């Protein structure tokens, strides 16, 4: 039996990573050499279909319905996928197109491709001082396209708040270049953000939260701890040095790696390829159409199976018994004031060295509200 | 007994999810109930906006406006709106609603400092009582459709349209659309955070035919809750804005009690007499819908009649002032009595396992200018639409889907 | 040794302490006379940087002139004061104000990459100056009054009006208004959750009247905290839009230790030995306003005056130009000093009382499109008046949640 105890301080801190990415992942004019073919045919899709003035898996229509199916190589099925809406069939079919396109495109030139830094970030200041596109570590998401992310950069002490609010807290202004979006990939205009531990991945494909341009974002935070006991106390681990799955994401152990490397090498057993949506484990090749031609099937047979709990991955995996969360509160205003377009618009630009579009900016602001420390502790009696 | 706390992430349902529209009705499918209460509406407005400038008296009679004038307290007075034709905004004027009962040989006033809150307030008692006397048959089908509400939904990858969803009347809001209720299929299992495996869904706000002088912010209401249950929109339920992408992140809260030898909560209905039910389904029970269900066994005690915003027996009636004159005051006085509060919070009792939603929101303007204009071409031509109309929502587990607390001996 | 015991669901409580305040501090059509020869100087500095092709208050420039420091030349950089003529933004440039002391013999710069930044930076710092020699009872007629602000308010069904409201000047944000404070009047409880029975706002921004180079974010600012608490909403407070209805469902999330026999931290602000600037508004004791406390008696005694955004003891004056000529150079030491913030933590004790007013917002449209005209023209009679815009109208609404508080608490064993 156990003991749980509280222990609060009011001490200097140290500050989160923060990894801030724009929702679209390349500047299209400099993609659309690649992606030229598939345009073109999703535009002669939607002028079939639709009217719209504007090969191994063709788009369908049902008894209108509209889909697509995903075959079998070794029998005759296959998944058969009909949307009640053409957003989603067009959307869909061309995600898989361009995942299919991009798993092809060497790394090298992917990440010449998308943003630079000194792009995405218009202006950077923490601690009351000055801040640069050259304190932010590059950090390529497969769907993202370049990440940055703060604070977190090899051989330098992390930074640390000694002051609690707005004013000291990490404040940053992105350029979010909207008339470069991709038409049919990217739906939704602005960047995402994720707060994370340095040594942890940031994941900034699931639980980012999303900032609006035209506006300013004040993500204040808390910080809390918990601290749980392993056996014989509860089947828990505090590192991945002893469950049988591989990390492949290179970074510090939690259950979503284990998973995600679990299925991961899963795809490389029954499918042969890697998934392109996450990082490449060791000695494979990402999925596509002209090497692993029905890895479409393949990859729906083995996450219905995951779903399912079959392939074991959620009772090999475990929890991990230290934990660190940010209690965020975001919230939202209008910026700039309308007064205050007047002179911020054209000093952006001339930051940048065209006038500023109001819906191209967003700004970003991450504090601790307070210097309280929270930890939760658990303890033998 | 002693409690341990939990905090984790594991495969379970998916919530039930109900979305219903801001408005509860299609004006356009309404407004020839609602005319001659508009008229008058207008003429509210009138004496209100443009004092210096034909009535259906029947309607004002039930519950007039009236000025309260307090400034001189040697003499207070109160008028009806029915040096100057200025009705007075100052420090110690009032606008109140007269509500009478027993041919007006009783009154009481309920205080507005503002006339925005005393119009919004006045309408919606009138209007109540005009769809009191509407068969809920025929009120269902001047709200907003289904299928004109949800253009498109995906769940993870599995493609859903509107007749994935259970239809519902909630009398506050009109029709309400529920996902995943787990009522006639089976429900879904969600085994993945992030927005890639949740239920992603457009809408379709339809504003430019919202009721004027009601409902009036724009956008759809949402609720999470669990399977089976019925949703309380107005308690535990938000919006959700238009013209964006909403992304809601999910943590499914519970608090597990002890029971019997240690508590007086209650495994499930059959301890107590919910006698009421808000539909026809075989939901599951909860302390809110019992102290619902019980207000109006007092009330058709008290006013002979069943309100229009709670459920209702097998043969009663809805209030009306041409059935029951008295009601509108008579529901006043329930709602201040402290006996009939005591009384149902001493028969209802609370649940042994007891379950809340947290939500973590964020948003996002949407569409894309790049893709606007051949989303909206589709959209349109799919119906054979702007920017402002359409709302984009996306729900998900978050990384750590569920907390726990649990008591034990 | 001490055992932790936790307790979570509904109770009827005091409604929190709700400050409203505007993003602006200053309603410039009553301050602009102040303002004036710093604003004509801040737009030809606008000039000089954006349109060099195309007399000055040059007292006003010489207190913290801004100047380029270009090291486009590693072997000579040269720094140059802002008064093709183009000044360079190059990856090699960089923009500071000099920020000199005694007679100007000796000075340092404080540094910045970018323009935008920069130039909120002096103006702020040139504001201040001004602001900082005005008598604090004439400073607070040139801010918003609650009479503009607060257009409507509810408390469940109660109605209620501004004079419900206590009023502060919190001199970042010039006057707020505080529904609930628990001062002068009995608290008022609260017993079921939802909107249904919580305060209901509808806030008029005035935005068309801010000061354009302060007043760059527009909305109100909020804060939730215990009665008869000082309300620091610089630190802790959110914000919300204009043009939407916003909803914030509360949660009190409390956190109660053991004092003094079992852990540092205090109950009262007694055998504390930093001086309370905060006393003569009777709040109870606080972390907060103990370190900044702290942080102006260091003011006090290093410049000889104390700084504008802070209380001010008994004897003393504000800094400024006039009276203290190196107040900016020491106050910006003072301000960036690390070892100076840990020397308070290193004197103020903490409160044994934990407390979050955790919150869930959401937001959505108002008035929707149907019910706009009407509801703006009735909104416009609810003042002596129109002067009125959808751009400026908050609808606010604050509640509890179906479970209302989280208590965690340590016991005596
Ligand atoms: C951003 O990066 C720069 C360069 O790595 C950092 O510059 C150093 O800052 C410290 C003081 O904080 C100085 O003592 C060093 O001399 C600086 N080095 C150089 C090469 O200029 C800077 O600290 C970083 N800022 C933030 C907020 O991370
Ligand atoms: C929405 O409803 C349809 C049926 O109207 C569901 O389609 C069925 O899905 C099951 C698997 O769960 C299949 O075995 C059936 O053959 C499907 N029927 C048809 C006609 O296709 C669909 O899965 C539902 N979608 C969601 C997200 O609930
Ligand atoms: C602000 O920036 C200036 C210019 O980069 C810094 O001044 C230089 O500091 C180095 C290191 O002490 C000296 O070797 C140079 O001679 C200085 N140049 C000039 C023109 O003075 C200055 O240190 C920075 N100050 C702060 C507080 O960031
Ligand atoms: C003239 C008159 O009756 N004025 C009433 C007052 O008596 C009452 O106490 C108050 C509360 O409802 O409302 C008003
Ligand atoms: C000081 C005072 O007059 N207080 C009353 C309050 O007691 C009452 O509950 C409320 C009802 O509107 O009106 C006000
Ligand atoms: C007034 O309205 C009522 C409905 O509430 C209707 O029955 C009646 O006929 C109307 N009378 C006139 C004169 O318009
Ligand atoms: C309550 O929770 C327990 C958890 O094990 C579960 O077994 C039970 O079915 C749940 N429902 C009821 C009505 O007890
Ligand atoms: C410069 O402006 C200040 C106010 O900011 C004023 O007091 C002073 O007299 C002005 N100086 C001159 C020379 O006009
Ligand atoms: C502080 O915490 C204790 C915990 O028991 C509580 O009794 C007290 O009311 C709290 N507040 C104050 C102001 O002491």
């Amino acid at each position: 039996t156990v003991s749980v105890s509280i222990k609060v301080h009011f001490r200097k801190l140290d500050f989160p990573a923060v990894t801030i990415c724009n929702i679209n992942p390349y500047k299209y004019s400099t993609v659309r050499h690649l992606l030229a073919d598939l345009e073109q045919e999703t535009r002669e899709a939607l002028k079939s279909l639709y009217g719209f003035p504007e090969h191994r898996i063709p788009l369908l229509i049902f008894d209108q319905v509209v889909g697509f199916q995903l075959c079998s190589n070794d029998t005759s099925d296959c998944a058969t996928y009909t949307f009640s809406s053409g957003i989603n069939a067009i959307q869909e079919w061309y995600k898989l197109h361009y995942m299919n396109i991009m798993a092809q495109v060497p790394l090298e030139k992917k990440i010449n491709m998308s943003y630079s830094a000194e792009e995405l970030l218009v202006t950077c200041f923490f601690d009351g001082v000055s801040c640069d596109a050259r304190n932010f570590t590059l950090f390529h998401h497969p769907m993202h396209g370049n990440c940055y992310t703060f604070n977190n950069r090899e051989n330098e002490t992390i930074l640390s708040t000694s002051m609690g609010g707005s004013e000291y807290g990490l404040q940053v202004i992105l350029y979010i270049n909207e008339e470069e979006y991709n038409p049919f990939l990217v739906s939704s205009t602005g960047a995402k953000v994720i707060i994370h531990r340095q040594d942890e991945y940031p994941f900034v494909e699931d639980v980012g939260t999303e900032i609006e341009t035209a506006m300013v974002t004040s993500i204040g935070m808390h910080l809390t701890e918990s601290f749980k006991l392993s056996e014989p106390y509860s089947q828990c681990t505090e590192d991945g040095s002893d469950v049988p799955i591989r990390n492949i994401y290179n970074a510090a152990y939690s259950l979503q790696i284990c998973l995600h490397s679990c299925f991961q090498t899963k795809m490389v057993e029954k499918c042969g390829c890697a998934q392109y949506s996450q990082p490449l484990p060791p000695a494979a090749n990402y999925c596509n159409y002209q090497q692993h031609p029905n890895w479409m099937y393949c990859y729906y047979q083995l996450h219905r199976a995951f779903v399912q709990e079959e392939l074991g991955c959620q009772s090999v995996c475990k929890e991990a018994c230290s934990f660190k969360e940010w209690t965020l509160t975001t919230s939202l205003a209008q910026w700039p004031s309308v007064v205050s377009e007047k002179w911020l618009l054209p000093v952006l630009t001339w930051d940048q060295g065209k006038k500023l579009n109001k819906t191209d900016l967003a700004k970003l602001l991450i504090f601790y509200k307070d210097l309280n420390q929270r930890s939760i502790m658990e303890s033998p009696a | 007994v002693s409690v341990s706390l939990s905090v984790g992430f594991k495969t379970m349902d998916f919530p039930a999810v109900t979305i219903c529209n801001a408005s509860p009705f299609k004006y356009s499918k309404i407004k020839h109930l609602l005319k001659d209460l508009d008229e008058l509406m207008e003429a509210v407005l009138e004496r209100i906006l443009a004092p210096e400038l034909n009535l259906n008296f029947s309607i004002w009679n039930h519950t007039p406006l009236v000025l309260i004038d307090e400034r001189n307290p040697h003499h207070p007075m109160v008028l009806d709106l029915f040096a100057s034709e200025k009705i007075c905004n100052a420090h110690g004027c009032k606008m109140a609603m007269r509500l009478c009962s027993l041919n007006r040989t009783q009154c009481t006033f309920r205080n507005f400092t503002s006339a925005t809150q005393a119009l919004t307030e006045w309408y919606i008692l009138q209007a109540t009582n005009i769809f009191a006397q509407v068969p809920q048959q025929e009120l269902v089908e001047m709200s907003y459709p289904g299928e004109q509400m949800i253009l498109a939904c995906l769940f993870g990858a599995e493609p859903c349209n509107y007749r994935n969803f259970t239809s519902i009347f909630y009398p506050h809001y009109g029709n309400c659309y529920i996902f995943n209720w787990g009522m006639t299929e089976k429900a879904l299992p969600s085994a993945n955070p992030g927005t890639e495996f949740g239920l992603k869904l457009i809408l379709d706000i339809g504003q430019e035919d919202y009721v004027p002088f009601l409902a009036s912010t724009a956008g759809v209401r949402l609720m999470l809750h669990e399977q089976r249950s019925y949703p309380f929109i107005r308690d535990e339920g938000i919006y959700a804005m238009s013209g964006t992408e909403t992304s809601i992140g999910v943590l499914v809260d519970k608090l597990q009690r002890m029971g019997e030898p240690y508590s007086p909560c209650t495994v499930n209905g059959s301890e107590v007499p919910v006698q009421n039910f808000y539909s026809d389904y075989n939901t599951t029970y909860s302390i809110q819908a019992c102290l619902r269900s019980c207000f109006q066994d007092h009330m058709i005690r008290n006013c002979n009649c069943g309100h229009y915003l709670y459920p209702l027996p097998r043969g009663e009636k809805y209030c009306n002032n041409r059935d029951f004159p008295d009601w509108a005051h008579c529901y006043s006085d329930l709602q201040m009595s402290v006996a009939q509060r005591e009384t149902c919070i001493g028969m209802c009792k609370e649940s042994c396992n007891d379950t809340q939603y947290k939500m973590t929101i964020s948003m996002a303007d949407w569409p894309s200018e790049a893709s606007e204009d051949w989303i909206f071409h589709v959209l349109s031509q799919e119906r054979d639409l702007s920017r402002k109309g359409i709302v984009k929502l996306n729900i998900y587990f978050q990384e750590f889907n569920y907390r726990t607390i649990e008591e034990s001996a």
